[PDB]
RNA sequence: UUGACCUCAAAUCAGGUAGGAGUACCCGCUGAACUUAAGCAUAUCAAUAAGCGGAGGAAAAGAAACCAACCGGGAUUGCCUUAGUAACGGCGAGUGAAGCGGCAAAAGCUCAAAUUUGAAAUCUGGUACCUUCGGUGCCCGAGUUGUAAUUUGGAGAGGG
RNA sequence: GAUGGGGAAGCUCCGUUUCAAAGGCCUGAUUUUAUGCAGGCCACCAUCGAAAGGGAAUCCGGUUAAGAUUCCGGAACCUGG
């Protein structure tokens, strides 16, 4: 006999898909991470303003790369100075690059670890 | 899908119109009992597989090369002739016994010369069911023609 | 124009890091021809039709 | 072999046997796509003559081209020139239909080989043609001494620099006083003829 | 001063490694300095030495790379001789030179000769 | 029920290929008008400019369905010449080749159409190994609706 | 404004659900491993198009030479898990 089609629709039927199995890699060199810590993070600012916060507002304040999100300067910062980040604001200044204001936890103070850095 | 109904409509056209006496007899074709018994004929002479080719080769060197024959070691073949040129040729040199005829080939104009052909040489000949089939004896897909020459007595 | 895409905006970028006069020790250099800066830009002179 | 028999009957396409089987197939054709892809050729024996092999790296598209007269682009009809140049629809392509269809077969497949083409059909309508194309990356191709001189990349396109043998015809590339405007190129040999040539001392 | 590319090629990997990051906390230290002093050059020799160590890391990778596809008919394209687009296209010279068996015998029948109008 | 064949599909399936740029020179398509004719429509400018498609280091052409009327020459291209000539043209304005002769450079060739039929003798790819612009063994596939050898008109083929 | 198709020597033109075999979330089946394999469901069939149309959710006080319904203090709310 026949088949029983109680639609007059005919579809395409499914068909097996096999996944790729190259001969060759594609580049056979993987790229290394292309935003670590010490890219996400590029130099602390140092102006009176920024100056200001570290000893007030118990804020850091940081320049970072143009294509580091807030997840990744936070990470950042964790993973160099071993602190803990409150939160985390970000613009983009007018000269075309990116300031972070980075604002510890309690149990740090911003004032210690700048000068542990170096500037002040 | 459209592939499916041009496929039945060009059938439905192949019969709705007049058809020429030089195409339409092949609408006749050997009957199921007459069929079945000319394909166990022609299953006793199949031609020479390439693993027992194999065989042959291996046997025949061992045997001429060393042995100062005539390259005459081994017994005449008997096979089925196939080959549309090559069978062409044959009938023409009236040294086909009988020619199988396969009324399945899409170029008919391939095939639809042979009836006349045979019946001019004084060949007999037959219109079989299937291409697919005569492929079958000759180990391929496709034959769309056979023929014996010499058979055994 | 407060409402600006990222494209304009850094175009701006590049145009305010250019608006600097000539640098003094390039006149000083051997052979050299600069007198000051020729491609100096203002708000109120030319527009950039960005 | 049969080959012989299939170019005497091919001439005779006004038996009752061909007109049935021409009625037959431009039905199968115009029911198809403009330009698809061919199982085999129609007409085994044309091929072959034509350089035509069975082997894998040999390609067969059927194609359909619109019949007439190529109609003047312009808007309303207007010329906007002297009234010699006013003539709008009984004007003809330079070209033929068969090179036509060689033609957009070729962009169709950018990376084969246009080789030779054979008319099958027609109708009111439209022309039916099928192209032969070799691929230049197949090994059977490039190992092939006898065609693997279409690889050379002297030979790309031939069909649009009107290099097949439909493209030669239009050319007027021939021997003999009946070409002497087109036997080495129109166009180089009104160069040639237009041309003032002046030696260092004046002749 | 900076590191040498002739000291650096005798190291593992693993050294190699720790060398990068030793010289990304160097350089992130300076640039501290470089806010409260008039001039810093000594920011130039450390920038040059991590493109130095990036530079054999990635000749050592590579090269490893190079003897797992050694005699295989297929190798990443990134390690495949570049020359050009139309020169990797063209007839390889085992193709060129292929010729029927008609054409051979004839060849080899009669070749040009060697002849000079002497005597 | 099951296994083939034919045709037509799908996959981020295995391996490849096409596009864009440049465009002086090259191969085609398409295509004007200003201008000249002391006006002007055929003609001329011009089978040109602009527009579109396609190549290379050269391209194209090329081993005669040629030129000739001779005591014949002998693939193609270029130079000198033929020649502002034969011829075309409101026979107005204007336009306009070719054979021979001298020279530069020289080079020849192959498919279709035949039964290997006492043996598809042919080929892509996969895989292992090696002397790796490839080679050998093995295994699928392509192909008899014709892949090799043999013959292209100057010939040539089957027998003795 | 693509695709499927049909025009055009061609640059490109028509057309937007069109003469197309046009697609994926509820699970069941599996404890070789990840999703192959069973019913049924649904056929809607790209994409672009509003800083004044539609639309999930924050307020007050204070603070700078120049920022804030965004920062500080306090007090809330929405979405996803
Ligand atoms: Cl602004
Ligand atoms: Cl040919
Ligand atoms: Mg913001
Ligand atoms: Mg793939
Ligand atoms: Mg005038
Ligand atoms: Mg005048
Ligand atoms: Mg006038
Ligand atoms: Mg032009
Ligand atoms: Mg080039
Ligand atoms: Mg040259
Ligand atoms: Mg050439
Ligand atoms: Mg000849
Ligand atoms: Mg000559
Ligand atoms: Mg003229
Ligand atoms: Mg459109
Ligand atoms: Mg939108
Ligand atoms: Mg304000």
């Amino acid at each position: 006999a026949l088949k029983v089609r109680t639609s007059a629709t005919f579809r395409l039927p499914k068909t097996l898909k096999l996944a790729r199995a190259p001969k060759y890699a594609s580049k056979a060199v993987p790229h290394y991470n292309r935003l670590d810590s010490y890219k996400v993070i590029e130099q602390p600012i140092t102006s009176e303003t920024a100056m200001k916060k570290v000893e007030d507002g118990n804020i850091l304040v940081f320049q970072v790369s143009m294509k580091a999100n807030k997840y990744q300067i936070k990470k950042a910062v964790k993973e160099l100075y071993e602190v803990d980040v409150l939160k985390v604001n970000t613009l983009v200044r007018p000269n075309g690059t990116k300031k972070a204001y980075v604002r510890l936890t309690a149990d740090y103070d911003a004032l210690d670890i700048a000068n542990r850095i170096g500037y002040i | 899908p459209e592939y499916v109904r041009v496929q039945r409509q060009k059938k439905i056209l192949s019969i709705r119109l007049k058809v020429p006496p030089t195409i339409a007899q092949f609408q006749y074709t050997l009957d199921r009992n007459t069929a079945a018994e000319t394909f166990k004929l022609f299953n006793k002479y199949r031609p020479e597989t390439a693993a027992e080719k194999k065989e042959r080769l291996t046997k025949e060197a061992a045997a001429v090369a060393e042995g100062k024959s005539k390259q005459d070691a081994s017994p005449k073949p008997y096979a089925v002739k196939y080959g549309l040129n090559h069978v062409v040729a044959l009938i023409e040199n009236k040294k086909a016994k009988l020619v199988l005829i396969a009324n399945d080939v899409d170029p008919i104009e391939l095939v639809v010369f042979l009836p006349a052909l045979c019946k001019k040489m004084g060949v007999p000949y037959a219109i079989v069911k299937g291409k697919a089939r005569l492929g079958t004896l000759v180990n391929q897909k496709t034959s769309a023609v056979a023929a014996l020459t010499e058979v055994r007595a | 124009a407060a409402q600006k895409s990222f494209r304009i905006k850094q175009k701006m970028a590049k145009a305010k890091k250019q608006n600097r006069p000539l640098p003094q020790w390039i006149r000083l250099r051997t052979n050299n021809t600069i007198r000051y800066n020729a491609k100096r830009r203002n708000w109120r002179r030319t527009k950039m039709n960005i | 072999g049969a080959y012989k028999y299939l170019e005497e009957l091919q001439r005779k396409k006004q038996s009752d046997v061909l007109r049935f089987l021409q009625r037959v197939r431009v039905w199968e054709y115009r029911q198809k796509n403009v330009i698809h892809r061919a199982a085999r050729p129609t007409r085994p024996d044309k091929a072959r003559r034509l350089g035509y092999k069975a082997k894998q790296g040999f390609v067969i598209y059927r194609v359909r081209v619109r019949r007439g007269n190529r109609k003047r682009p312009v808007p309303k009809g207007a010329t906007y020139g002297k009234p010699t140049n006013q003539g709008v629809n009984e004007l003809k392509y330079q070209r033929s239909l068969r090179a036509t269809a060689e033609e957009r077969v070729g962009r169709r497949a950018a990376n084969l080989r246009v080789l030779n083409s054979y008319w099958v059909n027609q109708d009111s309508t439209y022309k039916y043609f099928e192209v032969i194309l070799v691929d230049p990356q197949h090994k059977a191709i490039r190992r092939d001494a006898r065609y693997n001189w279409i690889c050379d990349p002297v030979h790309k396109h031939r069909e649009a620099r009107g290099l097949t043998a439909t493209g030669k015809k239009s050319r007027g590339i021939n021997k003999g006083h009946k070409f002497n405007n087109t036997k080495a190129g129109r166009r180089k040999t009104w160069k040639r003829q237009n041309t003032l040539s002046l030696w260092r001392y004046r002749k | 001063a900076g590191v040498k590319a002739y000291e650096l090629r005798t190291k593992s990997k693993e050294q190699l490694a720790s060398q990068l990051v030793d010289l990304k906390k160097e350089l992130a230290e300076l640039k501290v300095q470089k806010l409260s002093r008039p001039s810093l050059p000594k920011i130039k020799t450390v920038r040059k030495s991590i493109a130095c160590v990036l530079t054999v890391i990635n000749e050592q990778q590579r090269e490893a790379v190079r003897q797992l596809y050694k005699g295989k008919k297929y190798q990443p394209k990134d390690l495949r001789a570049k020359k050009t687009r139309a020169l990797r296209r063209a007839l390889t010279k085992f193709e060129a030179s292929q010729v029927t068996e008609k054409q051979r015998k004839k060849q080899i029948a009669f070749p040009q000769r060697k002849y000079a109008i002497k005597a």
